[PDB]
């Protein structure tokens, strides 16, 4: 691995060169600036995530109200002597309540 | 390809953009409450002094 | 009798679709308002925020 | 090649297209009855209260 | 009679497929959410540690 040691020397000399080329305050300020911009982007991403959270909550709470509507329609149909519409309404409510359950879990 | 599916797709986009703006504000340093509560309490005692006199 | 039975069925379905389209057009307007508000909020929070250079 | 055979061929086509539209609505999620029955019952009791007073 | 016997099975199978597709859409949305969360966590963890050249 003698060629490896030669390459190591070539790399170390370039590293010394680039390290002597580094001004102290210039590179320090830029290290701060880059961290600042990365923090910008990261904060934006965390905002997107936290936002998807509330958006999930919204659909959850809305499927709940739709389920209550379908239940009330089933009741009203059963009160008028229609045993067919109420069954489908109960089934739709069951589907929406399953969806609400899953949404609650993921939330 | 239906009009309603296009409508729903943009609707969800808009709602996400509202939520994103909300979240961005909270991460930036919310300040639309701590001041409101103070103003409320201060105007409260001010109303009491005005009513009294 | 046949004409009347069929033309009434069509009116129920048209009425349902009319309720449906008008729902979307009033939502369209308020959603566009909500979207513009969200876009603007995000820009001001970023600009007046001290984060970034 | 007769006029009547052409007439019958298009007649059957039109009737199938009506049936297709009907079926498509049922598969999409029929909604021209569940609401009608509710409106009917609600206006029923409303008529009773109006007549009573 | 034969056609209605076929149509009942067709309706049931289509309903099964529709349930599968609704489940698929919900899973897709939650998977997008989880993937965004994972990417954000990865960027965060990478930025925190002083790791790499």
């Amino acid at each position: 691995a003698l060629f490896d040691r030669l390459g190591r020397v070539v790399r170390a000399n370039l590293n010394d060169l680039v390290s002597k080329a580094e001004d102290p305050e210039k590179v320090l300020e830029q290290a701060v600036i880059d961290m600042q911009e990365d923090l910008v982007q990261l904060r934006q991403a965390v905002a997107r995530t936290i936002a998807e959270e509330k958006r999930t909550e919204q659909r959850l709470n809305q499927d709940t109200q739709e389920a209550k509507k379908w239940e009330d329609r089933a009741k009203l149909a059963l009160t008028n002597g229609e045993e067919n519409l109420a069954r489908e309404a109960l089934a739709r409510k069951k589907s929406l309540t399953d969806t609400a359950a899953a949404y609650q879990t993921q939330l | 390809s239906s009009a309603t599916s296009a409508f729903e797709r943009m609707e969800n986009k808009v709602l996400d953009m509202e939520a994103t703006s909300q979240a961005a504000g909270e991460l930036a340093g919310f300040g639309i409450e701590n001041q409101f509560a103070q103003l409320e309490a201060s105007s409260g005692v001010e109303d009491e002094l005005a009513a009294l006199k | 009798a046949q004409q009347r039975t069929m033309s009434e069925n069509l009116r129920r379905n048209l009425a349902a679709l009319e309720a449906k389209i008008s729902e979307a057009k009033t939502k369209k307007n308020m959603l566009q308002a909500r979207a513009k508000a969200a876009k603007a909020n995000a820009e001001l929070q970023q600009t007046l925020g001290g984060l970034g250079t």
